[PDB]
């Protein structure tokens, strides 16, 4: 087991888990009994819920175990910007001979790397935790206040993104790591609606609505491409009379953009509807996949 | 973190843009720099003069992404990755992972060209990479 507290990185007693090596001090958990036999630590519990099949993300049931790796394989690739190279490859003893007097647990990008190609990781948090003994390390051994321990603060912020990104969805990140063909306008397995996405002061944008949370649903535009929450309340399924009125250039590449989405959606699952002028976006609309507009009891196309 | 941001001034930034794309329009050059403090990029300056008046506005003490458009058949865009000499490094580490959104944003990017002083935008060198 590790010596030194998973959340603060100091020294002191500490709770020990169970399956990992790491240790915390009760104040850091914020604890307000003692536990009382065995003892799984946040990392390790929020692990198992995330890998339980019962209690998976919506990324992780449409993923298997390999699929997501290779995905993984792509988040490493991101974390290695310009300016990491201290945390590329195992630490040598050459260059610090008491370094494992200090790290319990050593850890780099390169094993990081290899440990996702062995398959070994069964959830994003699983990866996200592995790759915070990065930053645990570099603060025990060189400070909190140094410059790699800022570097390791930026790679573990990174990876923090593009964990949440496969998690938001694992077939827009594929496709958006891989940059094919037009790639923003493949269909995603189960299609993001299309909407109307008003951002203040900026015209209502054609976008995919990616999830909705308390009032406000996570537009990705076309022509841009970016992600952005834009409220409830000012948003409207795909029409084809825009709700309000520019910058007509760019507006009419996205549109393009936008059909030749319609189009591939038609292609793959036989339809897409266009709603009826300023028709407000429900939450988990199904609309635009209905066989039958007119008749929703027919269903969706599956 | 999110990241780079275009949310707020998304109108300014396409406005800059979309003037360097058009042809009728005499600017040539855009530039973007983010919002202390933050990380929503903001437009910092535009004009005509190309390649050469661009390199006069970059500033020591910032990141900040060039676009210009650059010509006797039709145009191409270049996109310079400015990094300040004077940047803290975990910031130009932060930085780097943005470049890619930003291209991607202002669409049509042809080459990157990553710059930290004016020596470093050469038209001529520019120009033969296209
Ligand atoms: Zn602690
Ligand atoms: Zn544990
Ligand atoms: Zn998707």
């Amino acid at each position: 087991n590790d010596f030194y507290c998973w959340v603060c990185h100091r020294e002191g007693q500490v709770l020990c888990c169970e399956l990992c090596p790491r240790v915390y001090h009760a104040k850091c958990l914020r604890l307000t009994s003692e536990p009382e036999g065995d003892w799984f630590c946040p990392e390790c519990e929020k692990i198992t819920v995330a890998e339980c099949i019962e209690t998976q993300s919506k990324a992780m049931t449409m993923l298997t175990i390999e699929q997501l790796s290779y995905l993984l394989k792509f988040a490493i690739q991101k974390m290695k910007q310009p300016g990491t190279d201290a945390f590329q490859k195992p630490v040598p003893l050459e260059q610090h001979p008491d370094y494992a007097e200090y790290i319990f647990h050593p850890m780099d990008l390169c094993t990081l790397e290899k440990n996702a190609k062995k398959k070994m990781y069964g959830c994003t948090e699983a990866f996200l935790a592995d790759a915070k003994w990065i930053l645990h390390n570099c603060i025990i051994y060189n400070g909190g206040n140094h410059k790699l321990t800022q570097i390791a603060k930026v790679v573990i912020k990174i990876c923090e993104h593009e964990m949440n990104e496969i998690e938001v969805c694992p077939e827009c990140y594929l496709a958006a790591c891989q940059k094919r063909d037009n790639w923003f306008c493949e269909p995603c397995s189960n299609p993001h609606p299309l909407v109307w996405a008003k951002l203040k002061g900026f015209p209502f944008w054609p976008a995919k609505a990616l999830r909705d949370k308390d009032g406000q649903v996570d537009a990705r535009f076309f022509g841009q491409h970016d992600r952005a929450w834009v409220p409830i309340n000012n948003c409207y399924l795909m029409s084809k009379e825009i709700p309000f009125s520019k910058t007509k250039s760019i507006f009419n590449s996205a549109m393009q953009e936008m059909e030749v989405y319609v189009e591939n959606i038609r292609r793959k699952f036989g339809v897409f509807n266009y709603s009826p002028f300023r028709t407000p976006y429900t939450p988990n609309s199904q609309y635009q996949m209905l066989l039958d507009p007119t008749n929703p009891s027919a269903g969706t196309a599956k | 973190m999110a990241g780079v941001s275009f949310s707020g001034h998304r109108l300014e930034l396409l406005a800059a843009y979309e003037e360097v794309i058009r042809e009728e329009s005499a600017a040539d050059w855009a530039l973007y720099t983010y919002e202390d403090g933050s990380d929503d990029l903001k437009l910092a300056a535009s004009g005509e003069g190309g390649l050469q008046e661009l390199s006069g506005h970059f500033e020591n003490q910032k990141v900040m992404y060039g676009f210009c458009s650059v010509k006797a058949a039709l145009p191409k865009y270049v996109l310079i990755n400015w990094v300040g000499e004077d940047v803290p490094d975990a910031r130009k580490c932060a930085c780097a992972s943005h470049v890619a959104k930003v291209a991607e944003f202002f669409q049509g990017v042809d080459v990157i060209v990553n710059a930290s002083s004016v020596e470093d935008i050469d038209a001529g060198a520019i120009g033969q990479r296209l």
